[PDB]
């Protein structure tokens, strides 16, 4: 109890807890729905405008 | 011709480490209570915490 | 007779120069590209706008990629010529970037002004005064269009463009925080100028579309992207009036592996304002006549590159109570390290160290990660401000250990570092993979 | 609308630009590199310091490679302002490279300001400007701190660090011959400045620790460096006065693989004079007022742009009994060149001619090899010498093939010539590639 | 001096000096095809 | 009046403008631990939010728990394991002249008297948890730094 | 943006391409496929002394 | 904007031109009492 | 000055609104302004200049 | 913001759960000693979630 106790020395202070360490499963929701991407000329358009012959 | 084998700076028996070094042995031995080991176990500690070398064989021939 | 002459000249040694070849320099190879548009849009500014107000964007997603964001704002100037010094940046005192309720970076206007002093060079500098200042003697009532670029890691290069089709569940957010006081535009000095304009201002954002190939790749596959952060806290300075020259030791709270540590010396009163005033050409309001005062600068030429003026005498970085390098003298850091690390010319009063070959690029080439430091502290030798600024005789006249006594104004220290980090995206989501 | 617009126009001329796609600009993707700190350390310079010493220092094997060496001279002036001309590099007159005994290169005072003068460009040459001289307009017993980077094969790019970890049985030291002739500092032109104080001198050397499985290899592994060295003898000029265009015919004494050949015509007494002085502003002093004198140069602004007092007329270099090329006037070499080959400006008096298609770079692009070649030779034109100095109205109304009287003081002639070698480092031991 | 920097190999680094790709202190050059460079006048045709 | 001696017996007061602090941040290892906030919100706003008692001018609290009156552990900063913790202070301008009322009762939050000058002594309290244990007769702190 | 120097007073430049000024192909529009390209300008009032 | 693409865009002399071209009788009037003053107002009059 | 909030989130940790859990849903907060504050713009129905 | 305006806010989801919110404001008053009636409050007309 008087020797035997637990304290805090240099070097069990190191900045790397953090550092080492992400924030993102702290800041991350849990999303299920897929990422959408999809063709361009689906939107775009459809280049209908007679192209020169070559 | 300068005959000279070490380089010259801190490398080889200085063990330029920082203070996190103090991690490093508590997890080495386990428990954070590390105040008592060395005070009863000192041989272990110190065979496991001094670096090793690389040699350099070159020659010309008589 | 002429090249037919020369390539007969072939000896031993030009095995290392011409035996085997491997290249042909007169028939280049160039690699076909995705297929893309840049497109520059604008943005909704939430708030109000005005001097000290805070005002932020969300960044719509309008295209798969971002990478350059122009920031600009419209100033009428209320003084006559010379009474302006970067109003467009200083009138910007911060910008935070967020993804995702994650903040990844934050940049300030005195940064602004040290990245510009280290890192941009020739016609670029003068370029970006254009964008920022009145360069040409305008006059009083004058009224222009400012631009202030962006900084951002993303921002420079396209190799490190945000993927926005990656980031379709997280908004990405900037924040700009306004200043109160303007050089010349709102205020002269500490006087308020009545009647003064408040600022207009938009934010630019340029998209980039990509083909069908690449984008739906981009919203595939996860991402990490090897990014530069911005770290800074304030520091109080001490500068002697006479007899000594103080020593400082600030305790530095840099993480991550860091690329550089740069510096300057201020008055927070006049930005920009890195040396002591002095009644010599271009160091003061009214220098050389019987008008100078050396409490107010010359302020379109608040940036001078004579380190007479400036205060540091020396300098160290201690690690861990162990000399990083040893001592070298202020002129180091402010005309040497920039002469082998970037390539240009850093004004008197910023003063830059590196860890990295490059640091003007964004290889990786070299870093200092201060997570594993126990004690980081910049230690500080200040030269003695007992010159008389007002004689040009004593303040052209002096040893290297002293300088004006103007300087003891130079009460704050902007320490930043600039080191790198990883951005993790995937699933619409983002954040920065080690925090701080 | 918008980008996608552009990209909807997507045919026949875009299938080489970006069909079957092999590069992105937006996702770039960076290499992993091996772990190095960088430190400057000063040693101890052998040798007294002073007016016309010769001093050298062993590089102390503080670290694994060497990058770079700034050496630093303090200088207290000895004139008014003005009268200074780059005085750190004329004080640093002669910096010699040995490695293990052996000379691997050598770089005079001239040389340093013919490099910066047609080399060095930007802010950097500024810069470089800013390390060197007084640049502020500074008084007489301003005290200043000045700095002389290196420029031999080692010291601009890490690609070439001195491998001392791999040469444990040789020394690698610099020998460093100072000027006792020192304008501004300790003369003004041939005349003694009293009280003048001597310099004060320190060698600071970058040096590079690496990790322990890269310094292993280092010092286990046999290494080839191509490296670039400097070759210099000087010699005489043939200026006429009035009448004539002399000719003069230079064997050269030059070997091994050329990137180029670069040179100036100088006044011996005046450090950096390569052009004739008259009484043009900034081309003499006192020039543009009744004490102008042209016998002495206004020796802040030496160095002009303007041709017109630059004495030489045309070259042509001659290999083996045949024209190299058909015959140049003096301003293709002056102007031209340096346009094509580095993309630079280059003072007046100051010429190059390139073998190399990017000279100022490591990469091999090109090289006349003299040691396959049996005469070589330089042919010269001068102009013709007699336009009256002291008359801007005949120095600045003038034509091509004259010049002003005063360039007849331009007696010495330095021809420059930087070409490649070897270094290869075996056993511990290093040493050249190639003789001669 | 730099080692105090040197040592501090970290989780983070593993993004940066983990797994070593290149050095930048070994460069390799590329050899060329031999060439002459030279610059000759032409003929003007015309007042 | 003197303005350089209290009414002792009434020396505690509610009125910020006697105040001394502009605002106040805490900063964790180089990165803000939250935004930069007015004297008033560590003098009034929290006492309320988590204490709900009242606070006189010049005192002021920051929590890290959700009832950090009770004995309750309701969420801590653990300061044993945080390298650099500062906090970054700013001062009002203490240009009021301490003996005119029209100018005391009469001015904004970023301004004080200018007998504030006097206030010399900066003290800052931390309260924390740590465990008593007791074994056969013997007692002591398990975590003692 | 696309180049990194100064353009004076006068002279305008629009992109297509991520570095106009080197001459790997950074970005095209290709006006061969577009049928109606225009450029509108809107110009200064010349009304100051 | 549907997407970041351009669907449609209308300017205010637009507005007018479609309401000289297509509306007609009481809802032009209607539109203009929903956009004007219709009933002689005067200085400091204020409407939604 | 400062005006808290009295809503059912407001005062008790126990029902906190959680964010986190309402992934898809975004949470607004609508402030009316009164026009007229009695004291600072007017005094009664007296404006104050 | 101000005198009879009516703004909103999207609450940023920067954390997990939201506990209390406090709506603070700067006032000037331009009347005397006890001529102000919790003039924060009742700027505050109305609070909508």
């Amino acid at each position: 109890l008087l020797r035997g106790f637990e304290s805090s020395l240099r070097g069990s202070r190191v900045r790397t807890q953090i550092d080492d360490k992400s924030f993102i499963p702290y800041t991350w929701q849990m999303i299920d729905v897929p990422l959408a991407a999809a063709k361009t000329s689906f939107i775009a358009g459809l280049d209908t405008r007679q192209q020169l012959a070559y | 011709f300068r005959d000279t084998a070490s380089i010259g700076f801190s490398d080889t028996h200085q063990d330029e480490k920082t203070l996190r070094f103090l991690k490093k042995q508590i997890s080495q031995f386990i428990k954070h209570l590390k105040e008592y080991y060395p005070n009863n176990e000192l041989t272990k500690k110190l065979v496991m915490k001094y670096s090793d070398v690389q040699l350099l064989p070159y020659t010309k021939g008589a | 007779a002429g090249g037919l002459s020369q390539l007969v000249a072939y000896g031993a040694q030009d095995v290392y120069l011409t035996g085997n070849p491997q290249i042909t320099f007169f028939k280049t190879v160039y690699r076909r590209y995705t297929n893309f548009a840049i497109e520059s849009i604008q943005q909704t500014i939430n708030g109000s706008v005005g001097f000290g107000n805070k005002v932020s964007t969300q960044i719509s997603r309008n295209g798969d990629l971002i990478t350059d964001i122009v920031v600009e704002f419209v100033l009428t100037k209320g003084g006559n010529g010379g009474t302006t010094y970067y109003p467009a940046e200083e009138l910007l005192q911060d910008v935070e970037l967020e993804i995702g309720g994650q903040r990844i970076d934050k940049h300030y206007n005195d940064w602004f002004r040290t990245y510009d002093a280290l890192f941009r060079m020739n016609d670029d500098r003068y370029n970006y005064r254009r964008m920022t200042d009145w360069v040409n003697n305008e006059l009083v009532g004058a009224q222009k269009r400012f631009y202030v670029p962006l900084i951002f890691f993303f921002n420079q290069t396209p190799g490190l463009a945000l993927p926005l089709i990656a980031l379709q569940y997280h908004e990405v957010k900037l924040y700009f925080t306004l200043a109160s006081q303007v050089q010349g535009v709102n205020y002269n000095g500490s006087s308020a100028i009545a009647g003064a304009a408040q600022p207009t201002m938009s934010v630019w954002v340029d998209y980039i579309f990509l083909d069908t190939q690449e984008r739906t790749r981009f919203a595939q596959l996860p991402h990490e992207y090897l990014i530069e952060q911005l770290q800074f806290t304030g520091s109080e300075t001490a500068t002697p009036s006479a007899t000594t020259q103080a020593s400082q030791n600030i305790r530095l709270n840099f993480n991550h592996p860091t690329k550089y540590l740069a510096w300057n010396f201020n008055n927070p009163t006049n930005y920009g304002q890195y040396t002591a005033l002095a009644n010599i050409p271009g160091a003061c309001s009214g220098a050389g006549t019987a008008a100078a005062t050396v409490t107010t600068p010359d302020y379109g030429n608040t940036g001078t590159y004579n380190e007479q003026l400036a205060v540091l005498d020396s300098a160290k970085i201690q690690l861990n109570g162990q000399d990083r390098f040893a001592t070298r003298k202020g002129s180091y850091f402010n005309k040497v390290q920039p002469y082998q690390s970037i390539g240009g010319v850093t004004p008197a009063g910023v003063y830059l160290y590196s860890f990295a070959l490059k640091p003007a690029g964004r290889q990786p080439s070299g870093t200092c990660n201060f997570s594993r430091i126990d004690n980081a502290t910049l230690s500080l030798t200040y030269k003695t401000c007992s010159i008389d600024a007002t004689s040009p005789a004593a303040v052209l006249g002096n040893t290297e250990t002293v300088t004006a006594n103007t300087a003891t104004l130079l009460t704050a220290l902007n320490i930043y570092a600039k080191n790198y980090n990883v951005l993790r995206i995937m699933s619409g989501m983002g954040g920065l993979a080690y925090a701080n």
